[PDB]
């Protein structure tokens, strides 16, 4: 059933699974016609395909040449998002394709068990958490290899970097959600935060900086606090 | 018009026939129904007094037999029975007319209802769905399942509808699932009609079978069933016009002749809600919807 509080260490099993998030494959910016009139604009998306347990991160780029001649677009998104989370899996070997799917909005349970029909076998699960996906296109990296497709491509990141050498997945994962539900709250501030200072770099094969155990814990407690603090400033608290 | 005689009726029961119904008390002198609609199949089910867990009945058509009740006190039912011996059932038959020991089935010449609910209803094809061939009439109760339900046990008593499911490789086209769910036409016009069913009226037959068996057992699976093949039809952007327009007609009977009180159990909110308001055929079942709206608008 579904994924939540009570089963959350499930994820870091040895069962493969991947999350799907697809609250970027369909973008748009809107805009003022010449008329006065409203019209949208789409621009690049991503599908944000995400194995927990080891930090794959399969992003495939939606170029917005996918959306051209298409009406009703948000909902051709989410199946566009199953077909091609079903062409994933059917590229992977048997012993990599996952044995579950969790999707983090429900409306994309149809298109992708419809799609998945030839998996009878994987399991299609929604989930009662609130992950903050919908922010991977606040990590500098990844947007820009978004925004630059020119055609439709997958891009392949490990979004925990080097952690797992030194940290769990269960940490690891809990890192991941805590940068993004940053990101997602206050995006200038988190990103103050993770590049403020200097001497600690971006490794060119990773999307977060080089910080020590000992900085993590400190950018950790700097996340936290903008996140209890944006929630006072909101519900002023 | 053809009888259906009972060598009695030894316990307390409530008969049905067709729409009609009765009752009978313990050791009543009742010897069965007479002026049987030659033309039409005919359900005849009981209700026991002392345990109403149960509706069953016999699925018939009287020019495929001579057919008479005969309670069972061993298994506990009225069981249908059929008499070869032609001269002896006529001469029951006479014998019982004769005391006046019968029921009359109590059709109202204006009254087409029964007509109206088993148009497309075949007694051949009633025979494979209940499967039980050395008998040409059909046994039904409540709780029978349907061959989709054991496949969610004894299949050797189950109904055997024709399994509908839009979900599964049979509904939806490699590189059409998009199309192919949103818009059921294919699934409706080329694998059902075209594929299994022959024709819209083979189809219509076992929509009809469905509902009643729904209708007079509660038989749950059954209403599983009926409200499936609506809903494949309301939901394929292609169907034809005389189908449309037939399938008005045969919905606006059912409701018509439903129990008010049994509304809550037998009708599904949430298809027929999409079927009159969101579905393709959203405006196509104008009888059925001005029923539904004036007799069962809370439903809706
Ligand atoms: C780093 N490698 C890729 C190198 O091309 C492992 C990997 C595989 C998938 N499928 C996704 C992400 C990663 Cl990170
Ligand atoms: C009561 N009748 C007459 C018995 O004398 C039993 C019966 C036997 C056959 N064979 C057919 C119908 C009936 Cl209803």
């Amino acid at each position: 059933g579904a994924m939540n509080s009570s089963n959350y260490a499930e994820l870091f099993n040895n069962d493969i699974k991947l999350f799907v998030d697809d609250t970027n494959v369909y973008r748009v910016t809107v805009h003022k016609t010449f008329e006065g009139n409203v019209a949208t604009k789409a621009i690049n998306g991503c599908i944000f395909t995400l194995n927990p347990k080891t930090g794959h991160l399969f992003l495939k780029i939606i170029h917005t040449s996918v959306w051209a001649g298409q009406k009703r677009l948000s909902q051709l998104a989410k199946w566009k998002t199953a077909e091609e989370v079903s062409a994933l899996v059917r590229s992977l070997p048997k012993e990599e394709q996952p044995k579950q799917i969790i999707v983090t909005r429900k409306a994309m349970l149809d298109p992708l068990e419809v799609h998945m029909l030839d998996f009878p076998n994987i399991a299609i699960r929604p989930t009662e958490l609130r992950l903050p996906f919908s922010a991977a296109m606040s990590i500098d990296k990844l947007s820009d290899v978004v925004m630059k497709a020119t055609e439709p491509q997958m891009v392949l990141f490990n979004i925990y970097d080097d952690w797992l050498d030194r940290i769990s997945s269960y940490t690891a994962f809990s890192r991941l959600t805590l940068l993004l539900r940053a990101l997602k709250t206050n995006e200038e501030s988190a990103k103050m935060i993770l590049l403020s200072d200097p001497t600690i770099t971006i490794k060119s094969y990773h999307l977060w900086p080089s910080f020590t155990d000992e900085q993590w814990i400190t950018i950790e407690s700097q996340m936290r606090d903008l996140i209890l603090t944006e929630y006072g400033r909101k519900y002023n608290v | 018009m053809n009888t259906v005689p009972f060598t009695s009726a030894p316990i307390e029961v409530t008969i049905g026939i067709d729409q009609y119904s009765f009752n009978v008390k313990e050791n009543q002198p009742f010897h069965g129904i007479k002026d049987i609609p030659i033309g039409h199949v005919h359900v005849i089910h009981f209700q026991h007094a002392d345990n109403s867990s149960m509706r069953y009945g016999y699925w018939f058509d009287c020019r495929m037999g001579n057919f008479y009740i005969q309670y069972d006190p061993k298994d506990g039912l009225y069981k249908m029975m059929e008499e070869r011996d032609g001269a002896k059932f006529e001469n029951i038959v006479h014998n019982f007319k004769e005391r006046q020991m019968m029921v009359s089935y109590p059709k109202i010449d204006e009254d087409d209802t029964w007509y109206n609910l088993t148009e497309f209803v075949q007694m051949d094809k009633i025979r494979k769905i209940v499967r039980k061939d050395e008998n040409q009439f059909s046994y039904v109760d409540s709780s029978m399942t349907t061959v989709q339900e054991n496949e969610l046990s004894d299949p050797a008593h189950s109904l055997n509808y024709t399994v509908i499911n839009f979900k599964s490789r049979e509904a939806i086209r490699p590189g059409h699932e998009m199309e192919d769910f949103l818009d059921k036409s294919y699934y409706l016009n080329t694998v059902m009609l075209q594929g299994i069913f022959k024709n819209s009226s083979n189809y219509f037959g076992e929509l009809q079978f469905a509902f009643l068996n729904a209708m007079f057992f509660g038989n749950y699976g059954s209403s599983l069933q009926w409200h499936a093949m609506i809903e494949l039809i309301c939901s394929s952007a292609t169907v034809p016009k005389h189908m449309l327009d037939k399938l008005d007609e045969i919905l606006y009977y059912q409701i018509k002749t439903l129990p008010e009180q049994y509304s809550d159990i037998l009708l599904n909110e949430r298809v027929w809600n999409i079927c009159l308001y969101s579905s393709f055929q959203k405006n196509s079942l104008h009888n059925t919807e001005k029923i539904m709206e004036n007799k069962y608008p809370e439903l809706l």
